[PDB]
C-alpha cells in the first residue's frame, strides 16, 4: 500500500 | 542562509507535457497528457519536500500522509503561480508546449475543471502575491491538512508549521507597509490558504469520478493512480482534519 511513494522518500535522490 | 531562501533552491523544474500540437485537440486528449505530466510534477514534489527543511524530520508515516493529502493543494497552487507570472489572461500554463486558453477552455467539460485552476491564479493576481509569499504559503499547503487522530510526530510537526507560519508573516513584512496593512495581507493570504480546501474538494470530486468510471478511459499513471486509491477511502470514512486559519 503506497508502494511507489515510501520509495520515493526512502530513496536516496 | 535564510528560510526562504531554502524554499525557493528547491522549486521543481519546469516540465514538458510532450503534447503534439500537430495534431487535433480534444478534452480526453489534454486530460489523458495533464494526467501523464502531473505523475511526473508529483514525482518531483516528493524531492522537494524532502528537502523543505524540518519535513525529513517528521516520521516516514507523516512524511507519505502529508503529501497524499496535498497534492492537488501544491499541484492547483503551483499552476496557479505558474499561471500568474507566465500570462495575466484566462490562461493556465500546464507546460510550455501545453497552455489552456480560450479555445482550448470551450472544449467539452474543459472548463468545469480548469475554472478551480482559475480562480487560483485570478487569486494571485488579485492579491498581488510576491514570489516570497508564495513560497511560504506553497510550503504552508503541503501541511494544511492531518489526519483526524493526527500525526505521529505532531508536536514537532505543529512546531514546523509554526515556524513556516512566522515565515508567511517575514515576506509580508517585505512589502514595507505599516502595522495595519500587514496585518490585513496576513488575513487576506491565509484566507487565501483556507478557500484552497474548497478548490481541492472541487477538483477531486471531478477526479476521483473519473479515476473510478473506468468506461471513460481516462488515464492515470501509478504515481497519481496510487495517491487517488490511498485517498478515496480516507474521504469516505472522514479521516482528514483541514486546518484553517479563520473560521
Ligand atoms: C489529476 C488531475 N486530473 C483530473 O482532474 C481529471 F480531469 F483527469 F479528472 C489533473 O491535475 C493536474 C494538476 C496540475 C498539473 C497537472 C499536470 N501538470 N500540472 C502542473 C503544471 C504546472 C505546475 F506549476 C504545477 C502543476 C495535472 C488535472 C487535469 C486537467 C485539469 C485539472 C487537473
Amino acid at each position: 500500500e503506497n508502494a511507489l511513494l515510501r520509495y520515493l522518500l526512502d530513496k536516496d535522490d | 542562509p535564510t528560510l526562504v531562501s531554502l524554499l525557493e533552491v528547491i522549486e521543481p523544474e519546469v516540465l514538458y507535457a510532450g503534447y503534439d500540437s500537430s495534431v487535433p485537440d480534444s478534452t480526453w486528449r489534454i486530460m489523458t497528457t495533464l494526467n501523464m505530466l502531473g505523475g511526473r510534477q508529483m514525482i518531483a514534489a516528493v524531492k522537494w519536500a524532502k528537502a523543505i527543511p524540518g519535513f525529513r524530520n517528521l516520521h516516514l508515516d507523516d512524511q507519505m500522509t502529508l503529501l497524499q493529502y496535498s497534492w492537488m493543494s501544491l499541484m492547483a497552487f503551483a499552476l496557479g503561480w505558474r499561471s500568474y507570472r507566465q500570462s495575466s489572461a484566462n490562461l493556465l500554463c500546464f507546460a510550455p508546449d501545453l497552455i489552456i486558453n480560450e479555445q482550448r477552455m470551450t472544449l467539452p467539460d474543459m472548463y468545469d475543471q480548469c475554472k478551480h485552476m482559475l480562480y487560483v491564479s485570478s487569486e494571485l493576481h488579485r492579491l498581488q502575491v510576491s514570489y516570497e509569499e508564495y513560497l511560504c504559503m506553497k510550503t504552508l499547503l503541503l501541511l494544511s491538512s492531518v489526519p483526524k487522530d493526527g500525526l505521529k510526530s505532531q508536536e514537532l510537526f505543529d512546531e514546523i508549521r509554526m515556524t513556516y507560519i512566522k515565515e508567511l508573516g517575514k515576506a509580508i513584512v517585505k512589502r514595507e507597509g505599516n502595522s495595519s496593512q500587514n496585518w490585513q495581507r496576513f488575513y487576506q493570504l491565509t484566507k487565501l490558504l483556507d478557500s484552497m480546501h474548497e478548490v481541492v474538494e472541487n477538483l477531486l470530486n471531478y477526479c476521483f469520478q473519473t479515476f473510478l468510471d473506468k468506461t471513460m478511459s481516462i488515464e492515470f499513471p501509478e504515481m497519481l493512480a496510487e495517491i487517488i486509491t490511498n485517498q478515496i477511502p480516507k474521504y469516505s470514512n472522514g479521516n482528514i482534519k483541514k486546518l484553517l486559519f479563520h473560521q
